[PDB]
């Protein structure tokens, strides 16, 4: 889910 | 506690108007005469790389990171298209009659005929963008809306017993950027019937938003299928999370 | 200009209040399956659409629109004028969706036909936040008749409607400091009903699609009025 | 042409 990484980046 | 609760009604808009992403431009070309496809590549293409923007814009509205990873997956996934058609709208308050995708990229209605279906969509963005215009909308007012529809978009549709406290906490935020509009029209110089008239006329356009982006996301369905479009693996996962 | 304007707010809500539409009844001796409970549903909605068409004349202000324009409004809200009046009428019954006075719907029920579930879970939604921020009927006439005149408003291709509208909020406010709210609560519990209204009108759009797939499906032969209205969203 | 014209001046 790419929307899970991207709000956990960094 | 919560950062967003202990914020007063000034510095929430100071913590949006900071949060505000970017204008991203278009790889628009004007020497060629884009169709229906290559005109469709543009925007989803720039939509794409607003997304990007856009999750990392979630993170800095107050109260957004006092939620679980899955809310915050749920708001984006059914408010995305809602966020971008209110950026889009509020670029477009100065240009009647056109839609400013990209400060490169200023579509006009007739414009909107390439693609088939974009018509009436184009029609209720070009609307709601002379509404604001009447109304002549603040951008302090525009990032109070804009977050207003991350939190509100998808807080109906989570729950059980334990997740219901993530529900209260989210009214607590849509009640303090409540009392944020409100003051921002009394430092207008609004009366009290005057701020509650305007409060409601704001929170009434959300609910054609909301209409453009149901219609809207049909749309995008359907071109998936179509397989008109070009690639974008975000979108997918967030056109396929209404579907 | 309107009459509607000149009305008191305590004279605004008497109007709505007895130009209420009257809860109808569902066909009785009825478990359900896919084409029975879709039958029963199409011929219920077929009825109310009627007294709806007469609830929107006795409306203050929308009898001074142009035909055309009280085409528009309804054609676009007539799915959300039902949907807010069964989440009205099912408040008082948790986890249940009244439909009609003998026809009382759970969650399962629901699942007897595709996509319905969706939609019954929503609507159960909103009538959990109506009955926790105890919505009362003063308040849900002034929400139902705003949802008659905002959903199409934007869609003219007006000054008088946001007048009307203006005067609702007017009318919803006295209503509030009437019950004894504080000025702040009155703002925030105003924001709070009129979001909800963004939801009733995602209900709308996601049944509003399902109701045109079961035309195309043919699972229950619906009216010609019905079929005006769903055509109406293409 | 449409039942709600009908059904709205009666
Ligand atoms: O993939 C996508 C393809 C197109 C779009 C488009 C938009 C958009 C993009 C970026 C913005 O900042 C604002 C709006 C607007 C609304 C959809 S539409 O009319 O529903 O089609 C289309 O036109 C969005 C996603
Ligand atoms: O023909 C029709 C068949 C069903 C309906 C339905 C409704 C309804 C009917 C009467 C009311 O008073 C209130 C709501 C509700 C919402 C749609 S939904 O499909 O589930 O969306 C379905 O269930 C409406 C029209």
């Amino acid at each position: 889910k790419i929307l899970h990484r991207l709000l956990q980046d960094s | 506690n919560s950062l967003a609760l202990s914020l007063t009604a000034d510095q929430m808009v100071s913590a949006l108007l900071d949060a505000e992403p970017p204008i991203l431009y278009s790889e628009y070309d004007p020497t060629r005469p884009f169709s229906e496809a290559s005109m469709m590549g543009l925007l989803t293409n720039l939509a794409d790389r607003e997304l990007v923007h856009m999750i990392n814009w979630a993170k800095r509205v107050p109260g957004f990171v006092d939620l679980t990873l899955h809310d915050q997956v749920h708001l984006l996934e059914c408010a995305w298209l809602e966020i971008l058609m209110i950026g889009l709208v509020w670029r477009s308050m100065e240009h009647p009659g056109k839609l400013l995708f990209a400060p490169n990229l200023l579509l006009d209605r007739n414009q909107g005929k390439c693609v088939e279906g974009m018509v009436e969509i184009f029609d209720m963005l070009l609307a709601t963008s002379s509404r604001f215009r009447m109304m002549n909308l603040q951008g302090e007012e525009f990032v109070c809306l804009k977050s207003i529809i991350l939190l509100n978009s998808g807080v109906y549709t989570f729950s059980t017993l334990k997740s219901l406290e993530e529900k209260d906490h989210i009214h607590r935020v849509l009640d303090k950027i409540t009392d944020t509009l409100i003051h921002l029209m009394a430092k207008a110089g609004l009366t009290l019937q005057q701020q509650h008239q305007r409060l409601a006329q704001l929170l009434l356009i959300l609910s054609h938003i909301r209409h453009m982006s149901n219609k809207g996301m049909e749309h995008l369905y359907s071109m998936k299928c179509k397989n008109v479009v070009p690639l974008s693996d975000l979108l997918l996962e967030m056109l396929d999370a209404h579907r």
